[PDB]
């Protein structure tokens, strides 16, 4: 994230990866691609630019 | 405090001689990197033949 | 010097060192051989040079070393966009690459 | 140096500018005093007139 | 050496390296001359209060 302190969470990304295959297909949704993990932040000020 | 101030107005102006030398020795070393570029360049362009 | 107290100083590290004995320096990979004295009947080479193919030659039936020789090395110096390597042929039937 | 067109030594180039410029900005904010009584580095306390 | 070609195709790459040195360094006189400009105007400020 390039927003000062700015919070997102494990539901703020939410993607649909769908239709698996094309040969008599392409009908058919899921989510798959995982969700989100929980990593920590990273701190700045003047000194580390 | 008179006696304080003084010497504190007294070493600020050496102070800002010595600044100024050292602008005077960093101007004097660009101009000589200069005509070394600048012959280097032409060497180059005459070695591309 | 640039305060009216003690320890207060800042300081030029290095500029450069501009002797011509010492400027741009760099190497280059060399010492390339091939040891290749075939004759008699013609043949055909292939082969990749750093990941790159270089097509195929041929040579008549009464050839030597100097023959296949050149060959080779025209077809070295085809791809010198794409190799980076250049070739020099030899007498005896070697080759040198740099 | 936020853009594309640029390349990695322009990149040093600019961060040598940046260094030296926050090491002015510390080092005038660690040197500032009024009859020896530091101001700006946080030891300012209540002072009363 | 440009008497034959291989000295030429050589010299392309040596002369590349040493313009890029330096351009390098001067950049960094570059900005010590900036530097030096800004101590002279906080000495100038601070003297006349």
């Amino acid at each position: 994230s390039v927003k000062e302190g700015k919070a997102v969470a494990t539901a703020d990304i939410a993607l649909m990866r769908s239709d698996y295959d094309a040969t008599a297909k392409t009908w058919g949704t899921a989510a798959a691609a995982g969700a989100y993990t929980a990593g920590t932040n990273t701190s700045a000020n003047v000194q580390k630019l | 405090i008179s006696e304080r101030f003084g010497t504190q107005i007294r070493g600020t102006d050496v102070a800002i001689r010595n600044a100024n030398d050292g602008i005077s020795l960093a101007q004097v070393a660009e101009g000589s990197l200069t005509e070394i570029g600048n012959n280097l360049q032409r060497v180059r362009e005459l070695s591309v033949q | 010097q640039v305060g009216a107290n003690a320890g207060q100083a800042i300081a030029i590290d290095k500029t450069i060192d501009a002797k011509a004995g010492s400027l741009g320096t760099s190497t280059f990979a060399t010492g390339a051989t091939a040891a290749l004295a075939a004759s008699t009947d013609g043949a055909r080479f292939s082969g990749t040079v750093m990941g790159v193919d270089i097509g195929t030659v041929e040579v008549k039936a009464g050839a030597t070393t100097a023959d296949a020789s050149k060959a080779v090395a025209t077809a070295i110096n085809a791809k010198i966009g794409e190799a980076g390597i250049y070739a020099e042929a030899n007498s005896d039937g070697t080759l040198k690459l740099s | 140096a936020s853009n594309a067109t640029n390349s990695a030594s322009d990149r040093k180039a600019l961060q040598a500018e940046v260094t030296q410029l926050v090491s002015e900005i510390d080092r005038v904010a660690k040197q500032s005093d009024f009859n020896g009584t530091k101001l700006l580095d946080g030891t300012f306390s209540s002072q009363l007139f | 050496d440009v008497s034959t070609v291989l000295g030429a195709q050589q010299a392309l790459e040596v002369v590349d390296k040493a313009l890029g040195a330096i351009n390098s360094t001067r950049a960094d006189l570059g900005a010590i001359q900036n530097r030096f400009t800004s101590v002279v105007a906080n000495l100038q400020t601070s003297s006349e209060n």
